[PDB]
């Protein structure tokens, strides 16, 4: 029938085994009897607090989904962030989408922050709550469209992963035009734009026939003046012509007097 | 049968106030504006009724008819009319309609209605493998306006649940269920699911279970009135049987004022039943207007013979009524209530003296409330006193429970206090009502 | 199998036990060990639904009846935590198996007891949400609940000469522990009765009022309470009642109010 | 909106009945007349 | 993906209650 | 004030309980001429509220500050 | 309190004005 | 299309707060 929460008794409890039997229980009936195991807290707290139990990351568990029940958030994470394998891993019940939602929404806050003092102040950055997003960056990755992630990437800053999405096997480079667009358009932050440039300059390089007429636009705003002067070198010594007038006829319709002052007196030299 | 031919006029109509919901349906999820689902949703109860077996085929043969699985569901699960001569087709969407997957509000609400059907139809199971299949469609269904429509079909999960008369399989589903609500933000479904799951815990008196769960829990106070109602009457029933009498009085007055003007003889009779003998044992008579009315006339004439004997103080005459009247106590759930009474006869008579005597000598009380002696009330007396049912001083050095000496409260901050509570609130209407004033986005 | 053999060691630990508890003087200590051996063996076997495998209905009876056992030890040692931990542990016995467990005449007694402990702690609001999960009938025909609910009853109308005269119709003695400490909680409950009604006292009868033998233990709660005993040998509580309050404009409070007025009517919104 | 979940479970006097009525007590004149009747001895 | 749509899924609800407040303070204002 | 605002509350007792609804839209604009309804309503009531408020307040900050 | 229960009144009152005012023209739109 | 709707919806309640800050303002200069 399972109409009564006297558990909490065996948890106030001494043998260390009969603890486990009891926190194991209560994560298998937290689901329902959230309230009395509220009230329970620092007995199940201090079972994790302790650094001596024999199954620590279990009681984070209970203590978490208990919490998590109760509606505390901002202490879900904190335990849920404890624990670990089985702490959320599973990646299955609609506990873990509650816990990994803020996580993944914690995690975006402290980067947010962390990009604006990057000089050795930056705080630090838990490797659990690194580890559950990248895992998550590693489960958006591998499970399906890429061109969530990237959003999702770009979102809590985290370039490795971007650059990780776009040359992932993604399907085709034309995810890369959907990131560029966005970078210029839904980014309000000039450093992270100048950031997100190089990430799409540098994955431009790197392709068979890099597409020189986004390069050039690319960079224009990545204001670089002399990386498009040995571009448009190397593209007259490759021969190419017919593709280096447009990347200059396209250069001329956009940039500045001063960009292009500039461009000209690099290929002068 | 003409009957039949206004009944399909009435499924029409029904029909078309479906497709007025289903329009409204559509309509709100394309009006941005979850308000007008709630317009079907209380003309669900009106519509709810008033339907048989062709009146669903006809609009599930009306609606959906996507070739979807959905019409594979219920089709089978309620009775398909023959080739009526008036096969008026009521499909509200025409092909590419049709094509289009109905939208999760729609469909519950067909689903619902089948559901309601279903419960009309007595079918319970095939609402339950409807239902839950509705649950289990609108489990993963997200949307902001289903759960609205998921809030009314729950009730009735848990009213088909209701007549199926297990309460427990319900009870962890409708537990978590509720939780799925919480981590949404949102308003209405949270509170139908709580005043279901609470009438599963009163329904096998786990009231320290339940005691808990509103502890914790914080009901939306921008909550529908008809629910607002209903969560009163669960925790006044909670706090009553908690010893905390006061406030059962407080907010079963309350939730009996909340109650559905004329439409809802029975919760004004089960509340009326409380608050008397919730009444009783605080020491107060209750209204006596509450037992001629029509309604709660021979429901509460059963309560009546008690407060009746309370006021006589005749413990037998008590007695005598729990012998007879009592057995039918247990059913309403109250004949624990009146145990405790039975031996809290004397606190009223102790309020009693000391609302009209201000300064009677205790042996004078003795007297007047059957004491056996003049030492015995001196506890009670005090106990009373002590209780904060008088509000008296037993000066023992001469044997007298002087009463307070009242002071013009007019003069002192009490109807600061008062008007404050009163002047936020009316000024909190203002901002309510000026807050929404739905101004429509200019047409 | 290895159930029925730990059924049979529990059982054979029950017929250790039990034959060390059924036995006239059933050694708490020689005891007590015994009885946390079968709790492990039971948490192996079960102290929950868990599995829906059809427990062994002994194996149901033992665990009730080694807790049974360890309730009637509880009561035994005296120990209050242990009565907790044991009563809420054998708790959902009661309960949660109704439909398939039988009822052991214990049912009744160790439920007899419980509504007396919530009330020898004064938890008064436990008692009767205790009281509502038995069944009607046995409310009244019980002689286990009867003597606590009956003895409830006198306290909550004030004949406490009724309850002290009424504490020799105990009929088990694991009564008569916790019913001294209701004769601590009662005299106690007159205590608060004697502070806030009268506002002076004799110890002469205050002495009869507290219905204590020895001034001296009226000196406890002269000391531990330590109320302020009057010129005149007249424990003083009229320093209790006072009368503060009615002289002080609160001012500071008021402008508060009033200024959430004055900004509700001048907010835009 | 009827609350079908709660089920829904001679004396025609108009007048309105207040508790003090209902108290069972000999006639006034009764009451006087022993009362003058006591102290008129 | 489940959470990257369910955050805009109450992003939209508050966003809603607003345009439906901007509408009535323009009427409270040209008024 | 409040005796002047008293008369202006039957009027729109008056005013409203009427509702007539022959074109209301036309009666709620053959009526205007700085009537009842609410010009002369709670614009009686925020010059009646602001007196008390400000009032009280200086009431309360007085006692206050001085001694 | 006076002042604040009038100040209400005309809201609601206003607020029930306005809700058959777009409603009426939500149904008139038809 | 879930980065996309995310980031327009969220621009855009950003942007409808600056209407009701300038709105709430201009209610308030009027009735000076």
């Amino acid at each position: 029938i399972t109409s009564a929460a006297g558990i909490i008794s065996l948890l106030d409890e001494d043998e260390p085994q009969l603890k486990e039997f009891a926190l194991h229980k209560l994560n298998a009936v937290v689901n329902d009897f959230w309230a009395e195991i509220s009230e329970s807290v620092d007995k199940i707290e201090v079972l994790y607090e302790d650094e001596g139990f024999r199954s620590r990351q279990f009681a984070a568990l209970v203590a978490s989904k208990v919490f998590y029940h109760l509606g505390a958030f901002e202490e879900s994470l904190n335990y849920a962030l404890g624990a670990g394998d089985l702490f959320n891993v599973n990646d299955n019940s609609e506990y873990v989408e509650t816990i990994i939602a803020k996580c993944i929404d914690h995690y975006t806050k402290q980067c947010v922050e962390n990009a604006d003092l990057p000089e050795g102040e930056k705080k630090p950055i838990d490797q659990r709550l690194e580890g559950i997003v990248n895992k998550m960056f590693q489960r958006c990755l591998d499970d399906h469209k890429y061109k969530q992630a990237i959003g999702i990437a770009l979102e809590t800053r985290r370039l490795d992963v971007f650059e990780k999405t776009i040359l992932e096997s993604n399907d085709v480079p034309g995810m890369l035009a959907y990131s560029l667009k966005l970078c210029m358009s839904l980014m309000q932050n000039k450093q992270f734009r100048n950031k997100v440039l190089r990430v799409l300059v540098k994955i431009y390089m790197n392709l068979e026939k890099p597409d020189f007429i986004n390069v050039c636009q690319c960079l224009i705003f990545l204001d670089d003046p002399q990386a498009v002067s040995d571009i448009l070198e190397k593209l007259v010594k490759e021969d190419n012509l017919l593709m280096a007038y447009q990347i200059c006829f396209d250069l001329y319709e956009s940039a500045s007097q001063q960009f292009l002052s500039s461009v000209i007196q690099n290929l002068r030299t | 049968a003409a009957a039949e031919h206004s009944q399909r006029e009435l499924d029409t109509v029904t029909l078309e106030d479906i497709k007025e919901h289903v329009k409204q349906l559509e309509k709100a999820v394309s009006g941005k504006e979850p308000r007008f689902v709630l317009r079907a949703l209380r003309m669900l109860p009106s519509t709810s009724r008033r339907l048989n077996h062709y009146v669903l085929y006809k609009a599930v043969q009306g609606f959906f008819t996507s070739n979807n699985a959905t019409r594979d569901f219920l089709l089978p699960f309620l009775e398909e009319p023959m080739d009526t001569e008036a096969d008026l087709q009521f499909r509200p969407r025409t092909g590419k309609a049709a094509s289009t997957p109905l939208l999760p509000e729609v469909e519950a609400y067909l689903q619902l209605l089948v559901v309601i059907f279903m419960m009309n139809s007595k079918r319970y199971k095939e609402a339950q493998k409807i239902s839950d299949d509705l649950m289990q469609k609108i489990s993963t269904q997200n949307r902001r306006a289903l759960d609205l429509v998921a809030a009314k079909c729950y009730y009735y999960h848990a009213r088909v649940y209701e007549f199926l008369d297990k309460l427990d399989v319900v009870r962890s589903f409708l537990h978590a269920r509720l939780r799925t609500a919480t981590l949404r933000h949102d308003a209405d479904g949270q509170a139908t699911l709580l005043n279901l799951l609470l009438r599963n815990y009163l329904h096998y008196s786990l009231y320290d279970q339940a005691e808990k769960l509103v502890s914790k829990s914080v009901f939306p106070e921008q909550a529908n009135n008809n629910e607002w109602a209903r969560y009163l009457y669960y925790t006044g029933r909670i706090k009553a049987i908690q010893l905390e009498y006061s406030e059962a009085r407080r907010t079963m007055t309350n939730a009996l004022r909340k109650a559905p003007q004329h439409t809802a003889v029975g919760f004004k009779q089960t509340v009326h039943k409380l608050l008397i003998v919730v009444e009783l044992l605080l020491g107060e008579i209750p209204d006596r207007l509450q037992f001629r009315q029509p309604s709660l006339k021979r429901s509460l004439m059963p309560y009546f013979l008690l407060t009746q004997a309370v006021r006589t103080g005749n413990l037998a005459k008590f007695n005598q009524v729990l012998d007879q009247f009592g057995e039918k106590f247990q059913a309403d759930g109250t004949y624990t209530l009146i145990i405790r009474l039975r031996h809290n006869v004397i606190k009223t008579g102790v309020r009693m003296i000391s609302l009209s005597y201000s300064r009677i000598s205790l042996a004078d009380i003795a007297q007047k409330l059957q004491l056996d002696s003049p030492e015995d009330a001196e506890f009670i007396v005090a106990k009373a006193i002590r209780d904060g049912v008088i509000e008296a001083s037993i000066n023992h050095e001469k044997g007298y429970v002087q009463s307070k000496e009242m002071i013009d409260i007019y003069s002192t901050r009490e109807p600061q206090l008062a008007f404050h509570q009163r002047i936020s609130f009316c000024l909190d209407i203002h901002n309510m009502s000026v807050k929404a004033m739905r101004f429509p986005p200019k047409s | 199998a290895t159930s029925g053999a730990v059924l049979q060691a529990a059982t054979g630990m029950y017929e250790q036990l039990k034959g060390e508890w059924n036995r006239k003087s059933p050694n708490l200590s020689k005891c007590g060990e015994e009885l946390g051996r079968l709790k492990l063996v039971l948490l192996e076997l079960n102290f929950l639904p868990t599995t829906g495998t059809k427990l062994t209905k002994q194996q149901l009876i033992l665990a009730r009846d080694i807790l049974e056992i360890g309730a009637q030890w509880s009561i035994l040692r005296k120990d209050i935590p242990s009565f907790e931990r044991y009563m809420a542990q054998l708790k959902c016995y009661y309960f949660d198996y109704k439909e398939q467990l039988p009822e052991s005449a214990y049912m009744h007694q160790l439920l007899g007891l419980n509504l007396l402990f919530l009330l020898s702690q004064n938890r008064v609001a436990e008692f009767h949400t205790e009281l509502e999960r038995l069944p009607a009938k046995d409310i009244q025909t019980n002689v286990y609940i009867k003597h606590p609910v009956s003895l409830e009853q006198y306290l909550m109308e004030g004949s406490y000469n009724k309850v002290f005269l009424a504490k020799g119709n105990i009929p088990a003695e694991s009564y008569t522990f916790f019913i001294d400490i209701l004769l601590d909680t009662i005299r106690d409950e007159i205590a608060g009765c004697i502070e806030k009604a009268y506002e002076k006292i004799l110890f002469t009868e205050a002495t009869r009022i507290l219905f204590f033998n020895t001034p001296k233990k009226m000196t406890d709660y002269a000391k531990k309470r330590g109320w302020v005993l009057g010129p005149n040998n007249y424990y003083s509580f009229a320093s209790q009642q006072q009368k503060p309050e009615d002289t002080t404009i609160p001012s500071t409070e008021l402008a508060k109010q009033v200024i959430e007025y004055a900004r509700q009517l001048e907010m835009i919104v | 909106d009827e609350f079908e979940e709660f089920p829904a479970e001679e004396d025609a006097h108009v007048w309105e009945d207040n508790w003090d009525d209902d108290n069972v007590e000999d006639d006034f004149s009764n009451q006087l007349r022993a009362e003058l009747e006591k102290h008129g001895y | 993906r489940q959470y990257y749509l369910s955050k805009i899924e109450e992003l939209q609800l508050i966003v809603n209650d607003k345009s439906q407040n901007l509408r009535r303070l323009q009427a409270q204002r040209n008024e | 004030v409040v005796k002047e605002m008293l008369e202006l509350a039957k009027n729109y007792n008056k005013a409203v309980e009427e509702e007539d609804k022959m074109t209301p839209e036309q009666l709620a604009i053959k009526n205007v001429g700085k009537q009842d309804p609410k010009r002369h309503l709670e614009e009686h009531v925020d010059v009646l509220m602001t007196s008390n408020i400000v009032q009280c307040l200086a009431a309360m900050l007085d006692t206050v500050v001085f001694k | 309190y006076l002042a604040s229960l009038i100040r209400s009144v005309v809201a609601l009152h206003n607020l029930i004005n306005n809700k058959i005012a777009n409603r009426d023209a939500e149904k008139k739109e038809g | 299309d879930l980065y996309s709707r995310y980031k327009k919806l969220q621009q855009e309640l950003e942007f409808l707060e600056v209407q009701e800050e300038y709105i709430k303002d201009e209610q308030k200069n009027l009735k000076k």
